[PDB]
């Protein structure tokens, strides 16, 4: 059920922020010049 | 057969975290380990109950939100030269503690447990 | 035509810039719908794009032509 | 208050947990408004 | 009371089920503000979407742990989450599914 | 060949008489040149499925030496594997500092 | 929302739908905007037993306050 004791940290726990995460993968990367320009000057 | 959590030790801060609706992060200072947890508003409010402060000895269970005061630390034991408080030590051990019991309850205390409600700290 | 003087400028914005409505961008209710078959009983925007996909059946044809970013 | 702290010894050893909150009808959900909850537990937060 | 006891009635009403693996969480809130803005990713064998999520998503969602690799059923009109599985888990099937509750 | 029955591209008898004569050691195994192209059949096969991604991303149907240059510098394995080698007309990676802006 | 004036009831259907594109997913179900009129007026036949009368004269039935 829903637990009455949490346990928390003072300097990586924020009550607001809440975050939670766990042939070869690998992540897209655009290879365009225009495109990594285009992110860099705005 | 039931496993039960069990946390221990000195008082340090009350604060609502940082933005509230009103919880409290209690700072249990035990002897081997030193570790904050967030609480529901009613094991809060019977800490309210015990009327602790700042350096006080506490005994609060997990699973069941139970609250019971030991008393004063022995660090404060100088601050005043006479008090009713009696001074106790600081809890040996860490501060989060596990065990388990061969506890026997016949099914008709189930029963009365399933029929009508016994009792609590809250109103 | 409009690259000639023969027309004034006030002319152009009158005729160009000034028929268009101001004030009100939206006022009826705003739809969004699947890309594929316009499902709004299911609402689930993409992972690359973040496009609209209601059906597995979208989702299967979405992975090969209209999806840019993948 | 000594003869409560000496003879009080007993414990109700089997209790259903949140049963406490559905006898009043103070719930997450329930037939009651939502500021019913929060009214009550207040006067009862401030009521010793 | 034992004669009105004896005769049962069965009602029955179709539900909506979203039912697949989540990717990764990524909420939205402010350290002082308020006001939660929630977005994660919702996948199966032949679906993958991102889904943002309301107030009481993020109520539900945070009032019970959940993680990227634990995978949620989520009924929109109850609006409660059922975290079944984590990467028990193993899901077939579309996404979102209607099924009758009696 | 032996490259067709094993599921290679690479030769295994100029690979295993390069080892014979390249002064290795005396004795050479029959697994040896296999394992070799496999390894160097599949690393290739992936600075050739890098450099044709990087040369489908600026839209030109050839890899120039600023395709495998992004492709290999983009990736980490391949910037940890070769971080001393110098590639000729592959130019830099668009790196602008943000205090400078 | 849906407001009764002399009874003092409040229902709320839903959010409208014209905030239906600001979020994917929401628990909260888009209804459509009412048609007609602000106030509306209707007049009922009802019919209600004395007794009933009296039991409303009698104890309190419940309300939407505490
Ligand atoms: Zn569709
Ligand atoms: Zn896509």
């Amino acid at each position: 059920m829903k637990a009455l004791v949490e346990e928390i940290d003072k300097k990586t726990y924020n009550p607001d922020i809440y975050f939670t995460s766990l042939s070869r993968p690998v992540k897209r990367i655009n290879y365009s010049l225009a495109d990594l320009e285009a992110r860099l000057y705005t | 057969k039931e496993t039960k959590e069990v946390y221990e030790g000195e008082v340090t801060e009350l604060t609502p975290e940082d933005k509230t609706i009103s919880h409290v992060i209690v700072g249990l200072k035990s002897a081997k380990g030193t570790k904050t947890l967030r609480l529901d508003p009613t094991i809060y409010e019977s800490i309210q109950r015990e009327k602790v402060s700042i350096g006080d000895v506490i005994y609060i269970e997990a699973n069941t939100g139970a609250v019971k005061r030991v008393g004063r630390s022995d660090a404060y034991a100088t601050e005043f030269d006479l008090e009713t408080e009696e001074y106790v030590p600081l809890p040996k051990g860490e501060v989060h503690k596990k065990k388990e019991i061969v506890q026997d309850v016949t099914l008709h205390d189930l029963d009365v447990a399933n029929a009508r409600p016994q009792g609590g700290q809250d109103v | 035509f409009l690259d000639s003087a023969l027309l004034n400028l006030m002319d152009k914005n009158v005729i160009y810039h000034n028929v268009y409505n101001k004030r009100y961008f939206k006022v009826l209710p705003l739809i969004t719908t699947c890309s594929i078959c316009g499902g709004y009983d299911s609402i689930s925007s993409c992972v690359n794009c973040g496009n609209k996909i209601c059906s597995v059946s979208c989702f299967k044809l979405h992975n090969e032509t209209r999806c840019r970013n993948r | 208050r000594k003869i409560i702290d000496t003879f009080a010894v007993l414990t109700p050893s089997a209790v259903s947990l949140d049963m406490r909150k559905l006898a009043l009808g103070l719930n997450d959900d329930s037939s009651v408004g939502e500021n019913t909850r929060l009214k009550v537990m207040q006067n009862c937060f401030e009521v010793s | 009371q034992a004669f009105r006891k004896s005769i049962g009635i069965k009602i029955k009403e179709e539900t909506e089920l979203i039912e697949g693996e989540v990717v990764e969480i990524q909420i939205d809130r402010s350290i002082t503000g308020g006001h939660k803005q929630g977005k994660l990713t919702i996948k199966t064998t032949d679906m993958e979407t991102i889904y943002e999520l309301g107030n009481k998503m993020i109520d539900g969602l945070t009032k019970e742990k959940v993680l990227a690799g634990d995978v949620i059923s989520i009924d929109k009109a109850s609006g409660k989450i059922t975290k079944l599985g984590r990467s028990v888990q193993c899901p077939e099937g579309e996404l979102q599914k209607r099924k009758t509750v009696v | 060949s032996r490259s067709a029955k094993a599921g290679l591209t690479f030769p295994v008898g100029r690979v295993h008489r390069l080892l014979r004569r390249g002064n290795y050691a005396q004795r050479i195994g029959s697994g040896a040149p296999v394992y070799l192209t496999a390894v160097l059949e599949y690393l290739a096969a992936e600075i050739l499925e890098l450099a044709g991604n990087a040369a489908r991303d600026n839209k030109k149907t050839r890899i120039i030496p600023r395709h495998l240059q992004l492709a290999i510098r983009n990736d980490d394995e391949l910037n940890k594997l070769l971080g001393n080698v110098t590639i000729a007309q592959g130019g830099v990676l668009p790196n602008i500092h943000q205090n400078l802006l």
